[PDB]
């Protein structure tokens, strides 16, 4: 689950 | 002497960082002339980014939904288009302290400086490399999107990276200033994994040359190697092969230190097959590979940009 | 997330960097309002520096002897002020580019950003920590004399270091901005040696707390230790004593990781007593000590469960 920063 | 992980002067880019706020989302924008570049997920709420609808959320936003703010002044958005994963917000006022700039899409191995920004203010600058799997060992927090990676060339700032997201492993993914991601990554909070990536061989060799200039030369040997027999070994070790080009890029360092490129390759070959024997090179217990041949030249020759 | 040595955005310092030339000596100066600060060894000839009478040498020079170069334009030196080991050259026009500025004196363990400069222009920016022997492990060449070290809080620039000279071991020594050297060094070419370099213990502990956040667990143990029991082991391996203030500073990391500060000290006490080598902490086989606990906390993505 990638994190949009 | 002394050799450190050294970043470009950030003064030219710092004048271009602006705050972009859409709804409650606040992240950074790059203000060049009368266009503002920012990640396209400034329009997303907390709810819709496990799988976001980027062109419906763009429809309901008009020019006035976008707060572009440069320090104490607000910039009037007069138009917005979405190119790939970046928004181009046209503003009424051209940035006055816009520098000579150009947009480049780098290839794996090239190193750039990242101006880490939060809420439109530059927070820190550090150097990164473009890993062959199109990720970067960076250091970003939530709110860092819009930070840009850059190089300084002929008094012209080359913008090459805009930060977007963090992969689950700890590494980071971003786009070029025209909105196309580096690698297969997509701006969504899904399961994405970095691919197999190789230790940049030409950058290790440039680092080895910088050590010899600084006095670290215990790894030098009597031996030479052939280019392709070296390639053999680099193949097995996740070092990707040395081309004739790579030999030509390393030429200037070779001519300065007086050591043939294949003489380093022999030294590097049984750095790989033996290990560093507990010793350090330039203060590192690993083979460091985030130094391009220019990075070594500009730090050892004292190249300044002003 | 991610752990990266970061320097502050250099923009506000770059607007203060000028070139100062006396005779054939050319080095950098910091231009604040109508004063230029530079190392006072700029008034020495090639063979003046062995036993220099700095007061006598200053009599010998007049205003015209000082050529200050501000970017592309020449500045007229209209008088010279000097304090301890720095000159302060009066120029005819105050620097319009001067920022919120403030002169501090840091102590060892603390970190400052260096803007490496040559001929008044920036080469790069990197982060340095003040070694307990009062040297910095920087990256400097001849002509870098005058590059400054700084920190940025809010919008005020804290000037703390001015580079002067390089010791034979490869480390570097300088003065604070009022001209007083850090440590026992003097700006003469005589018999000088860097003191015994010592490992910054509080920074080593933060490094160890940061590895637990990326998942290194093999060095942790059940045991606890008192402050004095740790320091007894800390002599033997050149580790700076761990003061009670250092304990308070590691507190945030203690809270997040759930590991008491004195539990880490036992884990570090055991590492020193073996020389545990080959095993890696954060991918490296050595103990790195130029992250202060603040760097870890600021760069840790965080979250504590209380």
């Amino acid at each position: 689950s990638a994190v949009l920063q | 002497s002394g050799f450190r992980k050294m970043a470009f002067p950030s003064g030219k880019v710092e004048g271009c960082m602006v705050q972009v706020t859409c709804g409650t989302t606040t992240l950074n924008g790059l203000w060049l002339d009368d266009v503002v570049y920012c990640p396209r997920h400034v329009i997303c709420t907390s709810e819709d980014m496990l799988n976001p609808n980027y062109e419906d959320l763009l429809i309901r936003k008009s020019n006035h939904n976008f707060l572009v703010q440069a320090g104490n002044v607000q910039l009037r958005v007069i138009g917005h288009s979405m190119q790939n994963c970046v928004l181009k917000l046209k503003v009424d006022t051209a940035n006055p302290k816009t520098p000579k700039y150009k947009f480049v899409r780098i290839q794996p191995g090239q190193t750039f400086s990242v101006l880490a920004c939060y809420n439109g203010s530059p927070s820190g600058v550090y150097q990164c490399a473009m890993r062959p799997n199109f990720t970067i060992k960076g250091s970003f927090l939530n709110g860092s999107s819009g930070s840009v990676g850059f190089n300084i060339d002929y008094d012209c700032v080359s913008f090459c990276y805009m930060h977007h997201m963090e992969l689950p492993t700890g590494v980071h993914a971003g786009t070029d200033l025209e909105g196309n991601f580096y690698g297969p990554f997509v701006d969504r909070q899904t399961a994405q994994a970095a691919g197999t990536d190789t230790t940049i061989t030409v950058n290790v060799l440039a680092w080895l040359y910088a050590a010899v200039i600084n006095g670290d030369r215990w790894f030098l040997n009597r031996f030479t190697t052939t280019l392709n027999d070296f390639n053999l070994v680099a193949m097995k070790y996740n070092y990707e092969p040395l081309t004739q080009d790579h030999v030509d890029i390393l030429g200037p360092l070779s001519a300065q230190t007086g050591i043939a490129v294949l003489d380093m390759c022999a030294s590097l070959k049984e750095l790989l097959q033996n290990g560093m024997n507990g010793r350090t090179i330039l203060g590192s217990a690993l083979l460091e590979d985030e130094f391009t041949p220019f990075d070594v030249v500009r730090q050892c020759s004292g190249v300044t940009f002003q």
